[PDB]
DNA sequence: ATCTGCTTTGGGTGGGTGGGTGGGTTGAGGCAATT
DNA sequence: AGCAGAT
């Protein structure tokens, strides 16, 4: 009908990386568009990018972010959490505790892929040590998804700090499991 | 430590489930009344997942640690039980402990001998196969016990292998003890040692199921006390046992070789047969009502083999073969034969080969073979020696591991003179006699034979006599109870029909499967056509327990039936011999046995009768 | 749903039944057509009829007795080991079927271990659909397992191996 | 010491490998630990890029650092898939060049070598060790010994008095593998001048076991090493790898072997307005005319489709032809194309064999003195189709020893004690010359065909080939063959052999047709009117008509219609198929039967 | 019985479906089952002539009231059951038609009259959907979100100077463009233009 | 006088660079000569 | 286990 039938109850990848865009990112801006025309937007505040100073940090939405880079007229800023160290930390916090996720954010595999593609000279690591530890990170939390999907019951279920894609790839799986399972349930009352 | 804990946990199953209990009772109270049952119990797998799941999945993945404490609980019941008052010195020193069989549903250990991996190995699994081997039963020393004269005090010593147990212990050569521990004589007592029966069988698996191009495999089993002769070569089993390897596998260096894996074989704790239909009272009453009908006869006939289109005749006297005679021996030595041969020769693509399948797949016991395909030798028994024992003896052939049953032989016509000669002798005589290799014996060969040829010129020819027209000799056909020619004659309506026949056959599609889709167990333990099994079913009753007698009316029938047919102007297919006398009276008993009755009526002689002037005369 | 044809075909399944009244002109649902039913008959009738003669009618027209697909031995066959089970072969809407029965008789024992069959089987279902597969230079056990799938069982597991499919191929979009 | 660093060095090889954004081993890796495939395929050429070192050392000493790669991998594996497994099979894949079966001597021992062949017989799976249990006779000491299957391994000949070799093995604590043995036959092109083709013994372990099938193309990665059985040793290789252009696997369970990839060229190829037409054109494109005859093969390749009545009778679905004719006619040229495009076949001469050379042979084993089985021709092409060349010289007995597997499609046996009835679903297709090598039409049909009435009544489809001197046909032929002589169109007119094989296979394993109701009432018919043409014939002729008209043409007119609708992946056969089903009965069997 | 042809056109039903389903990019509806509809309808009428001999016959006849009951139930549950098969299938093809009326802006042999009328009102009620305040958005656009603004596209077949909205495109076969996605999407989706 | 060490039966848990004038002997299948 | 050899 209206709807294809892949993108009924779900989302799909380019979706969820349409929302993630939305997110503010800082910057460096290489133009100093602030008066000592004008942006004029809808959707988000335009006030930060009318007020631009060379090498000054700044905040703006992410795909204005991009679209800047890819005239060289500007440098993004990667965030704190997609440093070796911090990612050395996640993922010796999630190999001392086996029955939780850690805190990364709920953007982080999307958000990698996107500034790994895009931004390759703004990180201050190299960019192998970086997909390296994305990918362990990645496989524990497989590890722990696989553990806890042995709990499926035709009651709530919860799973705290599991990110947008990884929800995303397992939403059809889960939810129609459950569903059978509370059809059975309700079958039995 | 462990054993014990464990032989508490079946102790505890035991006694919450009361069945094995009373099973155990009722065999002790028969054994003492008295031919003498085995200390043999069926457990239900299914129960001990119920009762205790760490016990259950221990005995299908550990057997070697879960099943000797269970033996030993069962053990300890048994004598708990037992109240005989006084034990004889034999069964004092007797070494009988109580063995335990499996039942149930095996969820994936249910195998076949191609499946069978060396993933594996020490773990219950079930078997099912063909066996196709069978060594001789050679008695095993297990317990030896001995007496010092001048001490006055027996010993004992205890014997294990490698296939007499489960958990490997240190090897014990068979000498027996001479001298006592301070130097006394000891003289063995065997009357109260202890031996145990042992068999080695081999199970093949069954051909249809084999992959595309590949031969079937068969894996060699072990069966010890009471599992030693519950199995003939030719039959359909499923066994349960314990997936083992023996010996050192080349790992000693005696053997250079460095490239050859380890011996593996099951050691056997149940056996199940696949030939028998156990009959009940709904069956029972069903067949009596059922042969109360005054055409029964023509039902059962057509209900044979539905998808084959005419052949009547040729169906009624499958019928009456697969019912069979009476036999009777004389004081004399004479020994008639109450069996019915049948052969049919016609044109090509006239259904004899289908007949001969059908025939073949309803029997209860029935064996296919060919005419090139087949030998002397491999019909009747061929000399070889035992692996076990390396002692010269007999393999049953396609005739005697048909013994009491059928034999079904496809291109009668396409033999030898040398092989139609054993088939000679045992139609004549109904067994076979062997001189080779030192042997001298008579195996007994008591089977019905169902044959299928073609004439000389590969299609009947009306102006050319019979004789011309078959080239088997005369002797071996006067053996035929039933020589039917059929003609393959074309004719327009009869071409319709059979055309018609043809192509709603072609349409069928089995249940369970979609338009398009290619064709391709659960538990161990365990005018309107009559359905194949019931058809099995009556069968069986019929020919287990009916045995009519004639009576003189239907003396007279017969006689003048022979009288008559012998001198008549008209030509017959076949001349006319007093064996033709013996084949009318076999037929009568026959269709006495189809109706259940005791006696041989007129009905039955006139339709033998019938049955043999189509014969005869068309 | 009255338009999902998943259940209009699992609503066409035969189960056994037992007339209990004498009703002539009834004839074709037995094989002979124009010919009186006597009571006690035994015959195999559709799912959509049988269930609503049971229901309707003090004594109903039938008796539904118990179907093949749910006896002694595939209820042990189920607990014994689920995930090897040949659901397709015992009946190829096992699920719809048994959760239908579990309403109409609601019996509680059978919805354990219905429940109990489906978390394990789902179990490797997901781990058969998560694993994807990789050319290196530009099986058996996956398709063992997938002619074993019950239809629900196949939809859910096309559902799934779709969506790790498209993540996949989405991350690793050069 | 070094083997640690080693074991280090292919941990990192499967944990920094990415040629693009993908780590190609990581994750075949987890894929396959969750499947339960417990092995990684690794190819040599991402090796030698990655560190040549690791290669080198690989290469030079392959059954010392084959066993460091597979611990390496296990290592991975757990930490792959464990938060905090039997050893993993590292199978190997390689561009070398490829050493002829005969060129592999001294020069070669103890290397990883590539080779191709055919495999001629496979053993029964043995057990071999890996990780024993053992004790000793008079202390009762427990150890343990863990063995790689890499040779260059014996119980302790000292216990740790104890006498020699004190240590018995526990069984029921030790672990063992699978083990299977391979003969290998040189290519028959390969094989130098006035030589027999030679064998060589190879031996395959766990996930490498039950890949192939005597009669099938593969290719071998391995080493080739020694084991000794004086100063003499007998070679053998040790499989590394397997690769076959026949899915055996498929061919013996269910369809697998397909991508969907694959699968989808397969629908949009029967989705073809014509596929009849380019599956025609594609036999023997280098042969000229003889369309009916390829239509024939296309049929016969294709198959029918088998039923088994609830009563148990079986009804044959495959398809026999027979070519009778005058020399020169490319019957044997189309015999050994058949041999080659279908997916199992074998090429027989009916001179050069024997009854028991086809169906199957008793054969006695020197050691155990136990009579065994070994299948022949059909038996060997069991699932295929039997090329029977030569079949006027074959003999009687040897011609009267297949009517059964024939038409029944079973072989049963009944010598020195084995009593069995095997399998042999096959499609014969056979070549024959008349009496007098040419059909002479001055004398009657009864007296060029010796074959008798059975054996003929089993052929679905008979073609009496007459060559007839045409001066345009002759011109058209002789072009036809200058043009091969002195001298590729691939562009929906014509599929190679590969492409034609792997849809025969799909088409064989995919659908099954089934007729309707219309096309039921007009098979009927024709049978009807054919039955009475053949009488009205005799009547005519004293003879008995030589070609027989049977029931057994009535299934062969169905299984040619089923076949023909199978050819398009089409569930029902409707009236568009029994049209040409009739067609080339009659062109091929009533023209038989008229002259 | 009296639901088998139902139980078949369901089946054929199944195949469209699971046919749609693996089609990635091309389908087309097999041809109508019109014999099929024709001996269901015909089977109805059987019942229905069924049901006014049963009232007939209660209205003069010897027969009781259970059995009538119960011959009168056997014959509604028939009816019901060839309806719903036959509204399933019709369904499951309106919906296969709704999808292709969409996924073009807004052969034909398969489709029966009935079904050809109810696609050409339906793309008609779509463009009139399209007409109304939501005219600024592309109703029948395209459901990937935008993620690049220019991308290289390639001519795949070739057609004249096309003057489309956005502006005039020498659409010359073998010759690459860059230009801004928005201007070109149609062009993408008809098949003039490829992304590479 | 004591300690150390090899090899059977006969059989494939020694083999075919030890052979069959060192014994393990019927069954099947192919070939020449006889027909 | 009986017999053949070295300390
Ligand atoms: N009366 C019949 N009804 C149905 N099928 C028949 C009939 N007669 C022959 N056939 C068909 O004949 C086919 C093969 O013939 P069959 O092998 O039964 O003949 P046969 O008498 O053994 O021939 P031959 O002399 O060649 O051994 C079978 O597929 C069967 O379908
Ligand atoms: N179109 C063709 N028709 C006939 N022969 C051809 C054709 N193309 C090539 N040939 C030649 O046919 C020869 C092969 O012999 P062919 O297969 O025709 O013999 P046959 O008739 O089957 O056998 P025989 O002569 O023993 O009866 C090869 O030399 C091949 O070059
Ligand atoms: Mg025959
Ligand atoms: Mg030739
Ligand atoms: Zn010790």
């Amino acid at each position: 009908m209206s709807l294809p039938a892949h993108l009924q109850q779900t989302f799909s990848p380019e979706e969820i990386q349409f929302i993630v865009e939305n997110e503010p990112i800082k910057i460096f801006p290489r133009i100093t568009t602030r008066q000592k025309t004008r942006w004029q937007l809808i959707t988000t505040d335009d006030k930060a990018l009318n007020n631009m100073v060379a090498m000054r940090s700044t905040e703006v939405v992410l795909w204005i972010a991009l679209l800047l880079k890819q005239q060289s007229k500007c440098s993004i800023v990667a965030p704190q959490w997609l440093t070796t160290k911090e990612l050395d930390r996640k993922i010796q916090y999630e190999k001392t505790h086996p029955d939780r996720f850690s805190e990364l954010p709920w953007n982080w595999l999307v958000l990698a892929r996107i500034l790994f593609n895009k931004a390759k000279d703004d990180f201050h690591d190299p960019i192998h040590e970086l997909r390296g530890k994305i990918q362990d990170l990645r496989e524990i939390r497989q590890i722990k998804v696989l553990k806890g999907l042995k709990y499926l019951n035709e009651s709530h279920l919860q799973l705290d700090n599991l990110s947008l894609l990884e929800i995303n790839e397992l939403r059809p799986f889960i939810t129609e499991i459950m569903d059978k399972l509370r059809e059975i349930h309700t079958a039995s009352l | 430590a462990v054993f014990g804990d464990r032989v508490r946990r079946f102790q505890e199953f035991l006694d919450t489930f009361t069945s094995y209990r009373d099973s155990v009772r009722s065999i002790q109270v028969y054994n003492s009344n008295n031919n003498i049952l085995p200390h043999r119990i069926i457990i239900s797998l299914d129960d001990l997942r119920e009762f205790d799941r760490s016990f259950w999945s221990g005995i299908l993945v550990e057997p070697a640690y879960f099943i000797p404490p269970a033996e030993k609980a069962l053990t300890d019941l048994a004598d708990s039980m037992d109240d005989v008052p006084h034990p004889n010195a034999s069964a004092v020193s007797s070494r009988h402990p109580w063995k335990l069989s499996f039942k149930g549903s095996f969820g994936a250990h249910a195998l076949s001998p191609r499946t069978l991996t060396a993933q594996h190995l020490n773990k219950l699994v079930s078997v099912e196969g063909i066996v196709t081997k069978t060594s001789l039963v050679r008695p095993k020393l297990i317990r030896s016990v001995h007496y010092a004269a001048k001490t006055g005090r027996f010993h004992y010593r205890d014997y294990t292998d490698a296939t007499t147990t489960l958990t490997t212990r240190i090897p014990t050569p068979a000498i027996y003890p001479t001298e006592d521990t301070e130097g006394n004589k000891l003289t063995t007592e065997y009357g109260y040692s202890t031996f145990i029966d042992h068999q080695r069988i081999t199970v093949q698996e069954m051909p249809e199921m084999a992959p595309a191009g590949q031969l079937p495999r068969s894996i060699d089993v072990i069966l010890d006390d009471d599992l030693v002769d519950k199995t003939k070569p030719g039959d359909r089993v499923n066994v349960v046992g314990v997936f083992k390897s023996l010996g050192a596998g080349g790992m000693n260096q005696s053997n250079s070789n460095t490239l050859i894996g380890f011996k593996t074989l099951i050691l056997g704790n149940t056996v199940y047969p696949l030939a028998r239909q156990m009959l009940t009272d709904f069956d029972i009453r069903n067949i009596n009502k059922l042969s109360k009908k005054k055409d029964i006869f023509d039902i059962l006939s057509q209900s044979l083999a539905p998808s084959i289109y005419g052949h009547d005749h040729i169906k009624k006297a499958i019928l009456l073969m697969l019912m069979g005679g009476v036999e009777k021996n004389l004081e004399n030595g004479s020994h008639l034969r109450g069996d019915i041969n049948i052969l049919m020769v016609g044109d090509p693509s006239t259904a004899k080969s289908q007949l001969l399948r059908f025939v073949l797949n309803t029997a209860s016991l029935a064996i296919a073979t060919t005419g090139r395909g087949s030998s002397g030798v491999g019909l009747t028994a061929a000399v070889t020696t035992d692996r076990e024992t390396g002692e010269r003896r007999l393999e049953a052939g396609a005739m005697v591991l048909a013994d009491r049953g059928v034999v079904c032989i496809d291109e009668f016509d396409k033999m030898t003179d040398v092989d139609r000669v054993a088939i000679h002798e045992v139609m004549e005589q109904q067994t076979v006699t062997i001189a080779k290799a030192g042997i001298h014996t008579t195996l007994n060969a008591r089977c019905s034979v169902i044959a299928a040829a073609n004439p000389v010129f590969g299609q009947y020819d009306v102006n050319r006599d019979p004789h011309q027209n078959i080239a088997l000799p005369d002797s071996l056909l006067s053996r035929f109870d039933l020589l039917f020619v059929v003609t393959d004659d074309i004719n327009e309506i009869r071409d319709r029909s059979i055309s018609e026949h043809v192509l709603r056959t072609h349409r069928y599609l089995p249940p369970g499967y979609l338009e398009g889709e290619p064709v391709r167990s659960l538990a161990v333990g365990e005018p309107k056509l009559v359905t194949i099994p019931f058809l099995r079913k009556y069968v069986q009753y019929a020919k287990e327990r009916v045995i009519p007698q004639l009576t003189q009316e239907a003396i007279n029938v017969i006689v003048k039936n022979y009288t008559d047919l012998r001198n008549d102007d008209n030509t017959k297919k076949s001349p006319i011999t007093a064996r033709t006398l013996e084949t009318l009276i076999r037929l009568a008993t026959a269709h006495a046995k189809v109706r259940l009755s005791k006696t041989v009526n007129k009905v039955d002689a006139k339709v033998a009768a019938n049955l043999l002037r189509f014969a005869l005369l068309g | 749903g009255y338009y999902d044809i998943d259940d209009v075909l699992a609503d066409g399944t035969e189960f056994p039944c037992k007339f209990q009244y004498d009703i002539p002109g009834l004839g074709y649902l037995e094989n002979n057509p124009g010919r009186p039913i006597t009571k006690n008959t035994k015959l195999s009738l559709p799912l959509w009829l049988a269930r609503i003669l049971a229901i309707v009618g003090p004594v109903p027209f039938v008796e539904l007795l118990p179907p093949d697909m749910f006896s002694t031995k595939v209820m042990n066959a189920i607990k014994t080991d689920p995930v090897a089970l040949d659901l397709h072969s015992i009946n190829s809407h096992f699920f719809s079927l048994a959760i239908k029965w579990i309403m109409l008789f609601s019996e509680k024992e059978l919805a354990n271990v219905v429940s109990e069959l489906l978390l394990q089987r789902a179990q490797e279902l997901n781990h058969h659909a998560s694993s994807l597969s990789i050319d290196l230079n530009a099986n058996i056990a996956t398709s063992t397992f997938l002619l074993k799938l019950e239809e629900m069982e196949k939809e859910i597991y096309k559902k799934s191996h779709e969506s790790y499919k498209d993540t996949k191929r989405w991350m690793f979009k050069k | 010491d070094d083997n640690t660093e080693i074991i280090k060095s292919f941990k990192n090889f499967i944990l920094e490998f990415r040629l693009d954004s993908q780590f190609i081993y990581r994750d075949q890796l987890r894929n396959n630990i969750l499947v339960k495939n417990y092995s990684l395929t690794v190819n040599m050429e991402h090796l030698i890029g990655y560190n040549e070192d690791i290669y080198k050392k690989l290469s030079d000493e392959p059954s010392d650092i084959i066993p460091l790669f597979e611990t390496a991998i296990t290592q991975v594996a757990k930490r792959i898939s464990i938060l905090s497994l039997p050893t993993f099979q590292l199978i190997l894949n390689s561009n070398a060049n490829q050493i002829p079966l005969r060129d592999l001597d001294s020069e070669h021992v103890s290397k990883i070598v590539r080779l191709s062949g055919i495999i001629i017989s496979t053993s029964v799976l043995s057990s071999r060790a890996t990780y024993l249990s053992i004790m000793c006779r008079n202390c009762r000491h427990t150890t343990s010994i863990t063995i790689n299957n890499f040779n260059s391994v014996s119980l302790p000949r000292s216990c740790l008095n104890c006498g020699p070799d004190p240590y018995i093995i526990i069984h029921e604590s030790s672990k063992f593998i699978d083990q299977q043995f391979l003969k290998l036959q040189e290519i028959p092109e390969l094989v130098p001048v006035g030589e027999m083709p030679r064998n060589l013994t190879m031996t395959c372990d766990r996930y490498l076991t039950n890949k192939v099938i005597p009669g099938t193309r593969v290719t071998i990665v391995g080493i080739y090493s020694i084991y000794n059985s004086v100063a003499i040793r007998t070679p053998y290789i040790k499989i590394l790898g397997i690769q076959s252009d026949v899915e055996t696997s498929s061919i013996w369970n269910s369809v697998t072997m397909f991508t969907e990839e694959e699968e989808e060229e397969f629908l949009q190829l029967s989705r073809n307005p014509k596929l009849y037409e380019i599956l025609t054109n594609s036999i023997a494109p280098s042969i000229f005319g003889n369309e009916d005859i390829k239509k024939a093969i296309v049929c016969l390749l294709m198959g029918g489709s088998k039923k088994i009545l609830p009563d148990g009778m079986r009804l044959r679905g495959d398809i026999n032809v027979l070519l009778l004719g005058d020399p020169g006619t490319a019957k044997s040229q189309l015999l050994k194309f058949v041999e080659k495009v279908s997916p199992i076949a074998v090429y027989t001469s009916g001179k050069g064999s024997s009854a028991a050379g086809l169906t199957a042979s008793v054969q006695r084993d020197p050691m155990t003195r136990e009579f065994y089985l070994e299948g022949g021709a059909m038996v060997l092409a069991d699932g295929g189709v039997v090329c029977i060349d030569e079949f006027d010289k074959m003999r009687d007995e040897d011609r009267v020893a297949i009517h059964e597997a024939m038409e029944q499609q079973t072989i049963s046996i009944a010598k020195a004690g084995i009593t069995t009835v095997l399998n042999s679903r096959t499609s014969v297709l056979a070549a024959a010359n008349p009496i007098y090598g040419r059909y002479d039409d001055l004398k009657s049909p009864g007296d060029n065909i010796d074959f008798q009435t059975t054996i003929l009544s089993r052929f679905d489809m008979i073609f009496i080939v007459k060559d007839d001197h045409n001066e345009e046909r002759d011109i058209s032929i002789a072009n036809h063959v200058i043009n091969i002589h002195t001298g590729q169109e691939e562009n929906g007119s014509e599929i190679s052999i590969e492409k034609m094989k792997r849809y025969i296979t799909y088409c064989r394993l995919k659908c099954a047709p089934r007729l309707s109701p219309q096309a039921a009432e007009k098979l009927s018919s024709n049978f009807v009117t054919i039955r009475k043409q053949l009488l009205i014939n005799e009547l005519e002729s004293t003879e008995r008509s030589s070609i027989p008209i049977t029931i057994r043409q009535l299934e062969a007119i169905i299984r040619i219609t089923e076949s023909l609708a199978k050819l398009e992946l089409s569930p029902i056969a409707q009236e568009r198929h029994v049209d040409e089903a009739i067609r080339l009965f009659q062109a091929s069997t009533m023209d038989a039967a008229s002259q | 019985m009296y639901g088998d042809l139902g139980n078949k056109l369901v089946l054929e039903a199944k195949r469209t479906k699971q046919l749609y389903a693996r089609s990635n990019q091309d389908v087309n509806l097999p041809m109508y089952h019109e014999d099929i509809i024709r001996n269901i309808l015909k089977e109805v009428s059987n019942l229905r002539k069924n049901t006014e001999y049963l009232k007939e016959q209660q209205q003069l006849g010897m027969l009781d009231d259970k059995v009538a009951k119960c011959q009168y139930f056997v014959t509604l549950l028939c009816m019901e059951r060839n309806k719903r098969c036959l509204l399933a299938y019709q369904r499951l093809r309106t919906d296969i038609l709704d999808s292709m009326a969409w996924n073009n802006n807004g052969d034909t042999n398969n489709l029966s009259h009935q079904e050809q009328e109810y696609l050409k009102e339906y793309c008609d009620l779509i463009t009139d959907l399209k007409s109304g305040d939501l005219v600024d958005i592309d109703l029948s656009g395209s459901l990937v979100p935008p993620s690049d603004v220019f991308i290289d596209v390639r001519v795949l077949k070739d057609a004249g100077e096309i003057q489309t909205e956005y502006g005039v495109f020498n659409l010359i076969k073998d010759s690459q463009f860059f230009v801004r996605q928005s201007d070109v999407e149609r062009l993408i989706q008809q098949g003039y233009l490829q992304k590479i």
